[PDB]
Formats: structure tokens, sequence, C-alpha cells
């Protein structure tokens, strides 16, 4: 989901003044402050996204890893089969 | 509306339709409850005429007539059994008493008459007074009035079952095959010992005893007997007898619920038929579900196959909650949020028309409380030559196979498409719509063969009436003459030509099929391609007839 | 009644072109370019002198090879992720 | 299918844990990795076979040998197993090889093709790979999720195997058998309690609990995370495969099982027969006699109807209400009749027409079961039930307890023959070999459509 509310943001637009920073969102010129920080959050990959978010936001796949297979089964062989030297190389 | 006008004790009779779906009015000497009146108009008398005064509310006189109706059937019956054991005839008898009563004291008699003769091994006899009162109630029927010729009909069909029956039993040889086909059939008995005179009356079965009732019925139509309709009546006993709902399942046009209201018929009970997913709300659904659980009446809820998910569900939960009240057998179920008594006749029956994939099954939680039940095609011809036989007839045997092979065929020749239908209820209509042609016309088969024209073939595509026609050649060779029309056909010219209308023989038989299938069907439906004068028919038809 | 005017992705001029204006504030590193006669045929910029059109011409290379890779055929798509890519080099 | 949903963290444990099952010593074969691997392959095979049922069971397991063995061997081996399954499908039969004294096991299964034993030739996949399989005890006792799904279909249950597994171990088992809401909400109490009581629990059939489970029993799971912890309990769920569906973050957070084990044809005329007649008898010894008689029907009937299309042209479910209503009518009619032969005919056509016969469709069908009827009721003078069990009537001085102590004996001593499928229901040899072909031909298929589908 996504409404063009928050669209101030997504994208940059704030009408900074000489020392105070300002964005138009709905009808208040509303208070901003540097340790303000949205993120995003999705339920399903699957799932179709707005083309703006994806052209604005930056997308990161923490989707569950079904693809390669090979990193997750070769650090468990690695943690389980003979690990002695593979986890003393990270000590 | 009936509390707040309790007192004309008349504005009630026009609602207690709904609420017994048997009776629909109620006689007034002056203020008094003389009888009531079915649908069909038949009279009730009440023997015990009920009293009213202005303090008794409305609800007490109607549980005080609930139990008046039954008695003074009851009473009814006992006389025409009374009369009927001196050897009198049914004759005389049927302008006397009740329909209900005379068939089942008819049922009550011939039960002890073919016992006794299946004890003697002597049917010939038997057969021979049963076909001369056939014979007796045919020649009668024609100078009856309708008002009796009703009952004249109602009880043909069981005595055409009966003869049937006797002359089936007696080509059987062995004296196994005779108690095989006795037991198979319904069997009547009555216990005179026992002082309570309601439950006086039961039925056996497939040696399974189920208590009468003496419910008015009314004169509703006959279901004629057929041995699927034994199975099913079997079927569906075998079923109750355990306190399992009965479920019929298979192909439309089968006339399962129709099967079960004929059982609820000949048992002496109004089944109370639900057609259902129509346009009905859950709450009027828990509202008769109570009424029939506190009351004893059976439901059949006809098209349950297709329900949304929701209410499925919950009438799924109610009527589990039911049968299983039944089943542990106690007294109060606490269904709707509220205690409520359960009578022990309660019972509930389902009928499973055929969904889009076909088989239509119940939910799963009803499979340990119910038995679905296959249905098969009717034995059409049968039912046609019983038909063709209560209508009086020359060679209803041959004529009746005919007509069923004429329309088998027809469902095989011509084009399929969707609103063809050529089951049961098609023939059913010809053989209701003959009846005032066979007035005008004479009884021949030529009478069949117009009846199927005026009902069949104004409703085909142009190679279809080429088939049906060419059918008609093939198996019957009565082909007929042009009647009245000398007037009608000149209507129509003067309306055409008032109108500027161009008569064509084509327009001239489209009115002419216009006009003949109006005169029964009440709301028509017209349909022909764009533009095609079908305004300008109905038109010229509209003001010619005027 | 409404003129249309069909926009598009942008082309490798435009690429060349913006992708120098923004490196501008930024073409040069310590010490000098790593050796400057690579292929000139594929590049759709001016000669090489600074890193800033070898640069250029890689951002915009594995650009459209991911554009053509992750998707095939018409890609109705202009590069987004390149302005995010070059506000991140820069910084 | 609906039901053979499957997760990772699943397939990542099974492979974690393939390691420290250090139980058994592997075969003393290529280095230690690739025997590592054929372990891996043992412990998936052994833990996800026991969620598929029988032919899928046996179509992954051919495909996983055929997976392990292309790679493991040489061209020759490979193009001559691929020309065996392509004969075992014969619409994509081919040319047999042989391979001289290398390889025994395409002998035997090229010997299995020829001798028409093609249900052996399957199994022979399962058969050479040393597999271990399980019950419910050994998936339940070593996996650690609480939830467990009692997979079967409608005419088949481990209700009894469930029970005595408890009675062998720890018992507590709490049947719960779902229905009205005061059985909705007893249910629902007792599984709040069983939470932390930790004691079995086991629910009946979930499909129709659908609008509950979906409702209370899925948020339930859900919110049941940290609750876990608590008091050891066992989640038993039992589910129809031909059912509805079932909500997939239930059956993924369970763990899943399926039955198969179908008694023998003298195993049901046993547990029929015991937990009918140790309710006590009624009236003289040809209630008993008709008793008796009934049940082998149901077992006869109950036997046919597992065979689609060769014996019935569709699949039905006999539930034992049909077995309640038949002995109901037969203690009725021998009340009502007098103490001789009179009534088989017309008990033998309302056990055709109605007992059974009303949920039957097909008047080949009913013929089917006009004619077993016929046979097996209708008769007297030493009735040959089966061609191996003689049955003859109830004497003249009739003592029940003699003839209830003859018909335990009888049943006892006389022996189930391997062809009792064709042998004991009058099917032609024929009919149940082309069966064996169908089903040949349908799992190789499947197999092929996975193995190009790799
Ligand atoms: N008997 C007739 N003689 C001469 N002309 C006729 C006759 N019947 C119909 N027409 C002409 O054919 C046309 C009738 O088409 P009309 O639209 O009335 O048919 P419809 O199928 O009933 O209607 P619609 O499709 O518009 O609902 C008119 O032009 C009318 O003049
Ligand atoms: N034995 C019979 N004799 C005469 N008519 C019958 C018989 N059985 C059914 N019919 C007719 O066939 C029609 C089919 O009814 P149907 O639509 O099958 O009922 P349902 O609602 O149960 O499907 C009924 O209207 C009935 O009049």
């Amino acid at each position: 989901f996504f409404d063009p509310i928050i669209s101030r943001l997504i994208s940059r637009e704030f009408n900074h003044a000489g020392n105070r920073v300002t964005v138009e969102i709905g009808d208040h010129e509303v208070d901003v402050s540097g340790d303000f920080k949205l993120f995003i959050h999705s339920c399903d990959p699957s799932g179709d996204i707005p083309i703006f978010l994806r052209s604005r936001v930056r997308l990161v796949h923490f989707v569950t890893n079904k693809e390669s297979i090979e990193t997750r089964i070769f650090d468990i062989t690695l943690t389980e089969e003979n690990a002695e030297m593979q986890r003393k190389r990270e000590d | 509306k009936i509390i707040g006008s309790g007192k004309h004790h008349d504005q009630v009779s026009k609602f207690m339709k709904k609420m017994f779906g048997s009776i629909e009015s109620i006689i007034f000497l002056e203020d008094f409850i003389t009888g009531v009146r079915s649908v069909e108009g038949e009279v009730l008398n009440l023997n015990e005429k009920i009293e009213l005064k202005d303090s008794i509310q409305a609800q007490e006189w109607l549980n005080i007539l609930d139990t008046e109706i039954k008695l003074s059937v009851f009473t009814q019956f006992r006389d025409c059994l009374g009369q009927l054991k001196d050897g009198t005839d049914i004759e005389v008898v049927v302008s006397k008493y009740i329909f209900q009563a005379i068939l089942l004291s008819a049922q009550v008699m011939w039960t002890e008459l073919v016992e006794k003769c299946l004890q003697t091994n002597q049917f010939s006899k038997y057969w021979k007074e049963v076909d001369m009162k056939i014979k007796g109630l045919l020649d009668k029927l024609n100078k009856s009035s309708d008002n009796v010729k009703k009952k004249i009909e109602a009880l043909l069909v069981e005595y055409l079952h009966f003869n049937n029956v006797i002359g089936q039993l007696k080509n059987c040889s062995t004296k196994e095959e005779a108690r095989l086909l006795w037991a198979k059939v319904q069997k009547f008995y009555q216990k005179n010992d026992t002082l309570d005179d309601l439950n006086s009356v039961f039925i056996s079965q497939s040696g399974y005893l189920l208590q009468y009732k003496f419910e008015y019925i009314g004169i509703p139509e006959r279901l004629i007997y057929t041995p699927l309709l034994l199975i099913g009546f079997a079927t569906l006993t075998d079923s109750l007898h355990q306190k399992y709902g009965g479920c019929f399942f298979g192909p439309a046009g089968t006339g399962k619920t129709e099967t079960v209201k004929a059982f609820g018929q000949n048992l002496g009970r109004v089944v109370v038929v639900f057609n259902c997913d129509d346009s009905f709300d859950y709450q009027v659904l828990s509202r008769l579900l109570v009424g029939i659980t506190q009351i004893g009446a059976w439901g059949c809820f006809d098209e349950f196959n297709r329900l949304d998910e929701k209410v499925l569900s919950a009438v799924s939960a109610n009527i589990q909650q039911i049968q299983n009240g039944l089943q542990v057998g106690k007294s109060h179920i606490t269904l709707l949020e509220e205690e409520t008594p359960l009578s022990p006749h309660t019972a509930v029956f389902i009928t499973l028309n055929p969904g889009y994939n076909g088989r239509s099954e119940l939910p799963e939680n009803l499979k340990k409380s119910f038995r679905e039940f296959s249905m098969k095609s009717p034995q059409s011809g049968t039912i046609a030559e019983m038909i063709l036989q209560i209508m009086g007839f020359e060679d209803s045997k041959s004529l009746a196979s005919k007509i069923v092979h004429f329309l088998e065929l027809l469902s095989s020749k011509c084009s399929s498409m969707n609103h063809y239908h050529f089951g049961l209820r098609t023939l059913k209509g010809v053989l209701r719509n003959c009846s005032p042609l066979i007035s005008e016309f004479g009884e021949g088969e030529k009478t069949v063969v117009e009846s199927l024209k005026r009902v069949i073939l104004p409703s085909l595509g142009d190679t279809d009436e080429l088939v049906f026609k060419d059918e008609l050649s093939k198996i019957f060779d009565s082909a007929g003459t042009p009647l009245n029309s000398k007037a009608i056909v000149q209507c129509l010219k003067d309306a055409g030509q008032r109108s500027g209308f161009s008569m064509s023989e084509e327009f001239l038989k489209k009115c002419m099929q216009f006009y003949y299938m109006q005169k029964t069907q009440q709301a028509l439906i017209l349909v022909g391609k764009a533009g095609c004068g079908k305004t300008a028919t109905w038109k010229t038809v509209i003001d010619a007839m005027a | 009644r409404c003129i249309i005017n069909w926009m598009g992705d942008w082309d490798t001029k435009t690429m060349s072109q913006v992708a120098n204006n923004m490196v501008d504030v930024i073409p040069m590193e310590f010490t000098d370019f790593i050796v400057p006669e690579v292929n000139k045929e594929l590049v759709f910029t001016e000669p090489i002198q600074t890193i800033r059109d070898a640069v250029v011409n890689i951002l915009i290379h594995f650009d459209r090879n991911f554009y053509q890779k992750m998707k095939v055929g018409v890609n109705p798509r202009s590069p987004g992720y390149f302005i995010d890519g070059l506000r991140a080099l820069v910084k | 299918h609906w039901f053979y949903g499957i997760s990772i963290g699943q397939f990542l444990s099974c492979f974690k844990r393939v390691f420290i099952k250090k139980s058994r010593e592997t075969r003393a074969a290529r280095t230690r990795v690739d025997e590592i691997l054929w372990l891996l392959y043992q412990e998936v095979y052994c833990q996800f076979s026991t969620a598929l049922d029988k032919k899928f069971k046996m179509i992954m397991a051919m495909t996983m040998f055929c997976l392990y063995k292309f790679d493991i061997e040489s061209e020759q081996y490979k193009e001559a197993v691929l020309t065996m399954i392509g004969v075992l499908s014969e619409s994509s039969d081919g040319v047999p090889k042989l391979t001289v004294d290398t390889n025994n096991d395409l002998r035997y299964l090229w010997d299995y093709v020829t001798t028409k034993s093609y249900i052996s030739a399957l199994n022979w996949f399962k058969n050479e790979f040393f597999v271990d399989e399980w019950n419910i005890a050994d998936v339940v006792a070593n996996s650690e999720n609480n939830y467990f799904t009692m997979a079967s279909e409608r005419d088949v249950d481990g209700t009894f195997k469930l029970i005595e597994l408890a009675k062998a171990s720890k018992e507590s088992l709490k049947i719960i058998p779902l229905g009205s809401i005061e059985n909705l909400n007893y249910a629902q109490e007792e599984i709040s309690k069983s939470k932390i009581e930790g004691g079995w629990i086991l629910l009946q059939n979930i499909q129709m609990s659908l609008s509950w489970v979906k409702t209370y029993l899925h948020k339930h799971v859900e919110e049941t995370k940290a609750a876990e912890e608590h008091e050891k309990f066992k989640m038993f769920m039992t589910c129809h495969l031909t059912g509805d569906k079932l909500p997939a973050p239930l059956l993924q957070r369970t763990d899943r099982f399926v039955y198969e084990d179908i008694p023998g044809i003298l195993d049901t005329v046993k547990d029929l027969w015991g937990s009918q007649f140790f309710t006590g008898k009624i009236s003289g010894v040809w209630s008993v006699y008709c008793t008796f008689l009934l049940s082998w029907f149901h077992a006869l009937i109950t036997a046919r109807t597992r065979l689609v299309p060769h014996g019935f042209s569709k699949k039905y479910y006999f539930n034992d209400c049909d077995f309640q209503f038949a002995s109901v009518y037969l203690e009725n009619v021998l009340a009502t009749n007098s103490t001789n032969n009179i009534p088989w005919a017309q008990v033998r056509d309302h056990i055709a027409t109605i007992v059974y016969g009303g949920k039957i469709d097909e008047e080949k069908d009913l013929e089917v079961v006009a004619k077993l009827c016929a046979h097996v009721f209708c008769g007297s003078d030493n009735l040959q039930i089966v061609p191996g069990v003689r049955i003859p009537q109830p004497l003249l001085q009739q003592s029940e307890e003699e003839e209830r102590a003859r018909l335990t004996a009888i049943l006892s001593n006389t022996i189930e023959p391997a062809d009792s499928l064709s042998s004991w229901l009058q099917l032609p040899r024929e009919s149940i070999l082309n069966y064996e072909r169908l089903q040949a031909k349908e799992v190789a298929s499947s197999t092929e459509q996975l193995l190009q589908e790799m």
C-alpha cells in the first residue's frame, strides 16, 4: 500500500527556511527532526507494489532464502562436518 | 397484525394458509367455527362447532382447533371405516366423507382383504371386484362435479396402485415371492384396543412400524405409485426408523421434493417445504426450524445443494444439533441460543439437485446423521399410462408408450440448446393441458397430438420443428383437421388489415400458437431475432382477441 | 484532444552528459589515472583523459547490461537506480 | 497436491540432523563425504516419506534413486535404467539393455517386469535402498513440534492405532470428537487445559470442524509460539485427503503423517466381528449367524470398493452406519419372521437396494452388489463364502455358545491366500493384472514428467 501523503518525504521535497526545515504534508507545514527515520516493510513479495516507490524507495531483499540453498547448507556443513578449521578461520 | 386485530377473527383466515399450508379459509356460522376449506376448495366439516367469545384470545382457540380438526378427521375416518366394513360401495361414500378419511379407510380395508387373500391364495375374485370398482368409479367420474371429481381422481390413483399390485402378485407363483412383494409395499394397520384414538392407526412397510398422524392434507395432487417411488418410500422410512433424516440426491426433474411431499401426504402430514437459496434470510430459517421442532412437523430443504458458505454452515450446525437431539432423545435442545422442547415426531429431509460438476453432497458433519439416496429416472411410461387411465382412454397402454418414446426421441434428435427441456415436467404439462382440448376435441390420440403441438412445438428452432413433424409422422398416424379457426383467423385478418399488417402463413402460424398457448399460461416470455415483429405479433393477437 | 509526447528512457548521450556534469565535483583522485588507453569504440563519451569518462562509461554499461539481463526484450523503465548509484558514488 | 506442502525450515532441519545421526554404520564406500551424502538421502527419504501417500511415496523413492544413481554411475548405467523405466511406462517402451555381470539390480528389475510382477518391480526401488520406514511413534517421538496432522481417507482410520500407541507408552490420550457448539466449547476448554496439563489429545474430522479451526484453532496455533515450553502435550488432528483444503499456515506449522495400514480381509472380519459381538447377543442362534454373514459381506464390499475402475466404475465410501442399519434390519426381520429360511430374498433385496444400494448410483454397480449379495446371503447347506472357507447352517439343537465358538474358530484357523484379491473377490486375474498395469503407467508417467522437469 502507498498514499501520496508521505510522497513529500519518499521523494525529497522540503521547503527549507533560513534555519528551519519544513515539509508541506496534507494541510500543515509539519515540523521535522533530524532523527526521524521511516522504513517501509512488505508482507509478501509476490504482491505487486507501486512503481513510484520502486523508482524512489530502496528495495532490499530480506525474503525467505529459497534460492541458492548452496550457501545455507554449505554453512551447516562447515559448522557441522569437521568444523574446527572453518570456525578457527573466523577465530 | 393477527393479535392486534383478534376481534373480527376473520382477517386471520388469510394468514393461516401460511401457517398450515393445507387450509386457507375458516367457516363461520354466525360466530362459530363450522369448519375449514382447503386450497382446492374441499370443505371440511368440523363436528364440534367451536363457540367463540370476545375474551378468548386468537391463539387459544387456534390451539383448540388444532386438535379439533384432527379429532374430526378421526371421527370421519371411523364413520367411513364402519360404512365400508359392512359391504358398501365406495361411490355412495365418496360424497359423504373427506378425501383423507376415504383414502385411509380404503387403504386399511384393502390391506386386510389382501392379507386374507394371501392367506387363501384366491386373488382372482378380489381382482375382479377391484376391476368392477375401477370401472364404476370411472363412469361415475364423468357425470360428477369437479369439487367431488377431485376426490374421485385422487382415490382412483390409489385404487389403480392396488389393482396393479394385485395383478402383479397374482402373476407371481411362489408363496415366498408373494410375501416378498407384499412386505415390499406399504401396509396399513390399526389398533382398536388402544384407547388413544389419534395413534390408533399406523403404517407398516419393510417390517418397520410408523405411527400414522391424522393431520389434515386437503386434496393435493396424488403422486402416482411407481416402483422407484416405493424404493424411495422404503429408504425414507428405513432412515427414519433409526432417527436419521432422509437425504435424496440426483439429477433435476426427478420429483424428490414431490416424493417426500407425497410421503407426508399419504402418511397424513403437511411437510413444510422450504424452497431454498432464492432470496431468503437465515433468521426466518431459524424461526421456521424452531417452529417445526416445537410442533413435530417435517421439513424438506428443496434445492439444498446450492447455498452461500456462511448460511450453509449455520444451517448445517443447526440441523446437526437437532438431528443429534433426536439421536440422544433429550427433551430440550439449546439451539438458537434458547432452550426449546423437541417433539419426538420431528424429522428433517434434504434434497440435493445436481451441481455444476453434477454430484452434490452434504457438508461432512452431516454424513454421520443422514442417508444419501440417489434418485433415478422415474418410470415415465407407467405414470403416463396411469394418467391416461385416470383421464379415461381407449388404448392408454400403447398411447403412453408412444408418448414416452416420442419424447425421448425428440430429446435425442433435435439440436441441444439451453432452454430446451423435455423432462417429466413437459409430459405432465401436456397431460394437464390436454383436458380442455379433450373437451373440445374427441378423446382420440389426435387430441394428444394437438396438445403436443400446442405445448412443445412453438418453442423450437426451424430445423427442430422439421424434426418434430418428421417424428410425429413417424410415430403417430393421426394428423387432424383445422377446427374453430373460422372465427379466430377472421379476427386476426381483420386486426392485421386495420393495423396495415400483411398476414402471412408464418405470421398466422405464430399468432395461432400464441393465442392457443396464452389461454393457460399466465406470464409469457417472447423470444426471437431483433425486431422480428414480436411486438407486432402480440399487438395483432391482443386486438384480434379483443 | 491531448497532445502526446513520448519521452521514454534516457539514451547514451543523456547518461554520459548528465553523469559528467555531476562528477564534475569529483572527477579526480590521488596521483593520476590508471592507463587511459582502453578501447575507444564503445566509448559513448569524448576521449578518456581522467577517471571521468571511464567511470561514466562503466556505470552506463553496467546499467544497461543489468536491465537487459533482469528482463528480456523491451524494457519500459528508465534508470532510477542510476541516480542512487551515482549519489552513493560521490558521497 | 494441497496436503503435500513443504517448508524451507523443515528441509534445513532435516539436513542439520543428517550428520549427528551417526547411528548406523554407513556403507564402507568411496571417501567419507560421499557416504555422508548417501546417508543424507536415506535420512531425507525416511523423514519425508511419512508425509506422502503410497503412490507419491513410490514415485519420489524411485525418482530420488535415479537422481543419486545418474550422478554416481556411468553413462551405460544411466541409459540402461532409462530404458528400464521406459519399459515400465509402455507408452514409452523400448528394448531392454544388458550389462554383463556388473549390475545385478537391473537383471532383477527386468525379471520383475517380464514376470508381470509390476508391484514388486516398483517396490524394488525402496527395497534396494535399505531404508528404515517409520510409524507414528517414531515420527512423533523424534520430532519436536507438538502438532501432528493425522492424514487418511474416509474409509480407513488410525484412531485405534493412536490409542494402542498411547497404551504402549505414557497413554494420556484425550479423544475429543468435535461437533456442536457445546462440543466446540468443551473441545476448546479441553485444549486450554491440556496446554498446561500436557496430556495427549486427539480431534476427529477437522474437515467438518472447518469454521471452528479457521476461527479458533488456527488463531490458537498462531498464538502458541512461546507456549510450547509447557508440559509436553501431543496435538493430533485427523484430516481427510479428499476433504476440504486446510489453511496453509496451520498445515505448515504442524507436522504431517498419512495412514495407509489397510487391514486384510480376514483382519476386517476379525475386528468387525469382535467389535460387533462384544456388546452381547439379542436373540437366537440365527441372529449371530446372520450377523456373521453380514459382517463377511461388509468385508467383501469394503474390499471391492478399494479398486477403481476395476470392479466399481467409481470410488465409494461405506461408513459403519450402513453396518448398523444392516444389523438392525436383520435383527428386526428375524424377530418378526419365524425361524426359517423365509426372509432371505427380501433381506437380500433390502440390503442391495436400500442399506447399501442407496448411496450407489450406477446400475452396473447395483448389479454387482446384487449378485454379490445373492451369492453370500441366499443359500444354505455349507455356503462357500470364499473358496477356502465352508460355512454350514446352525444345527437343530440351537445353542448359541457353540455357534459363537465355532464361528470364531473357523475364522481363526482359516488363512487368507495371497490371491484373495482375485480369489475371494470374484474378479478375473486379468482385471487385477490390468489394474497393476494402470498403476504402473500412472506412477511411471508422473516420474518422467518429474525427471524431465529436472
Ligand atoms: N404482420 C406484419 N406485416 C407486416 N409488417 C410487419 C408485420 N409484423 C411486423 N412487421 C414489421 O416488422 C417490424 C416489426 O419489428 P419489431 O421491432 O416490432 O419487432 P420485435 O422483435 O417485437 O421488437 P424489438 O426487437 O424491437 O423489441 C416493423 O417494421 C413492422 O412494420
Ligand atoms: N412418480 C411420479 N408420477 C408423476 N409425476 C412425477 C413423479 N415423480 C415426479 N413427478 C413430476 O416430475 C417433476 C419433477 O420435480 P423435481 O423438479 O425433480 O423436484 P425437485 O425439486 O425435488 O427436483 C415434479 O413436478 C413432479 O410433478
